[PDB]
């Protein structure tokens, strides 16, 4: 198996530039292209464009030549996207991905995307706030992730051991800070006999909270 | 640049049957094209490469075909897990580029939704907001509206909606509803009830706390 590494999250004025980085590991980095690609929120799927590590060959998406510049690092197994002057219309997810092949098939891998957020704001880390029942077979208890700045917040329930039964919304922007919230339903008998805790990740701000859901 | 097109966006399927999402290149790609499935909040699969052959663990359910501008990949025994956005790619020449995309929807029996009520949190209260949070949650179909009052009274500023795409296992909708009032504001009253209004029931699904 192999891993691709991106930062979750950019923050970036307008007319800056940023270096988005993907670490690999797993494989042999200089057998292999590694393709980018940027997706507009709610779009579809652009090619920027790949490049092979051996000698840093490149084949641009001539819509990002000027914009978008590929690299490597050999020594540390790391591919690098950098974009200059950068805009609103630069804010996207990015994704670097390469593949390779095994018995009789390709098999692919993604780095978990980099938000690119084209701002002057500040960034600012959420508030987490256990949702209770006040004073049934299923009991609902949910995380609220409110006011925070850029996107994305990724929320899981006991350290991703508890997995079914949850719905996590898309976040909502409202006065210029996104607030999103997650719902886990359990059996009765083991909460609160067991612990049931929201893990609430915010990388702009490198937090990482967690909140324990005690009965009111 | 070549364009590939999806023509349909939305496709509509149940658990079991077979579907068949197509693609049109503007220009002849040879077989170099690849199908991928996108779930939310989640990056990219591949599924086919080559036009026709399956990535590594992928089900035999995924069939791709085609040759030179038509393109199809069709899912057979379609799986409530098979949810996701499906784009169409050629990499036969530069620049690569990717069809529009198609949802998957599934069609289901009807559900009603489990509505939960939440007050503001002590966490929250202490800096002076004060958010009430309704959870609308495993309905289906997806049309569904949202009422709150505060001691009987509509109210409709400081609403906040947001919903979720078909879950992956059951195949049902869910929403999250929040009402944002100040600390001094939810303290000048008790009662706090939030309605679903939804096909399954020709009466409101309501659900209320008194902060007492
Ligand atoms: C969006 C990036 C992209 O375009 N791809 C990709 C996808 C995932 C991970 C890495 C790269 C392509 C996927 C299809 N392969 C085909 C390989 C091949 C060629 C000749 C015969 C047989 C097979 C080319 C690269």
């Amino acid at each position: 198996q192999v891993q691709l590494q991106q930062p979750g999250a950019e923050l970036v004025k307008p007319g800056a530039s940023v270096k988005v980085s993907c670490k690999a590991s797993g494989y042999t980095f200089t057998n292999y292209w590694m393709h980018w690609v940027k997706q507009r929120p709610g779009q579809g799927l652009e090619w920027i464009g790949r490049i092979h590590p051996s000698e840093s060959d490149t084949n641009y998406n001539q819509k990002f030549k000027g914009k978008a510049t590929l690299t490597v690092d050999n020594s540390s197994s790391t591919a690098y996207m950098q974009l200059s002057s950068l805009t609103s219309e630069d804010s996207a997810v990015y994704y670097c991905a390469m593949e390779d092949y095994y018995g009789s098939s390709y098999e692919d891998y993604w780095g978990q995307g980099t938000t690119l957020t084209v701002s002057s704001a500040k960034t600012t880390p959420p508030s987490v706030y256990p949702l209770a029942p006040g004073s049934n077979s299923m009991v609902t208890l949910g995380c609220l992730v409110k006011g925070y700045f850029p996107e994305p917040v990724t929320v899981t329930w006991n350290s991703g051991s508890l997995s079914s039964g949850v719905h996590t919304f898309p976040a909502v922007l409202q006065s210029d800070l996104y607030t999103l919230s997650s719902s886990v339903t359990v059996p009765s008998s083991t909460w609160p006999s067991e612990t049931v805790t929201c893990n609430v990740a915010h990388p702009a701000s490198s937090t990482k909270v967690d909140k324990k859901i005690v009965p009111r | 640049d070549i364009v590939m097109t999806q023509s349909q966006k939305f496709m509509s399927t149940s658990v079991g049957d077979r579907v068949s999402v197509t693609c049109k290149a503007s220009q002849n790609v040879g077989t170099n094209v690849a199908w991928y499935q996108q779930k939310p909040g989640q990056s990219p699969k591949a599924l086919i490469y080559s036009a026709s052959y399956r990535y590594s663990g992928v089900p035999d359910r995924f069939t791709g075909s085609g040759s030179g501008t038509d393109f199809t990949l069709t899912i057979s025994n379609v799986q409530s897990e098979d949810l996701a956005e499906y784009f169409c790619q050629q990499y036969n020449t530069y620049p690569y580029t990717f069809g529009g995309g198609t949802k998957l929807e599934i069609k289901r029996a009807d559900a009603a939704p489990t509505v939960s009520i939440f007050p503001p949190s002590s966490e929250q209260l202490t800096s002076g907001g004060a958010s009430v949070v309704c959870f609308l949650n495993n309905f289906y179909p997806k049309d569904i509206n949202v009422k709150w009052k505060i001691d009987g009274s509509e109210r409709q500023n400081g609403v906040l909606n947001s919903w979720t795409d078909q879950d992956s296992k059951d195949s049902t909708y869910s929403m999250s509803s929040t009402l944002t009032l100040t600390k001094d504001e939810y303290e000048r009253h008790n009662s706090y009830t939030c309605e679903a209004t939804h096909k399954t029931s020709t009466s409101p699904i309501v659900k209320s706390f008194n902060r007492n």
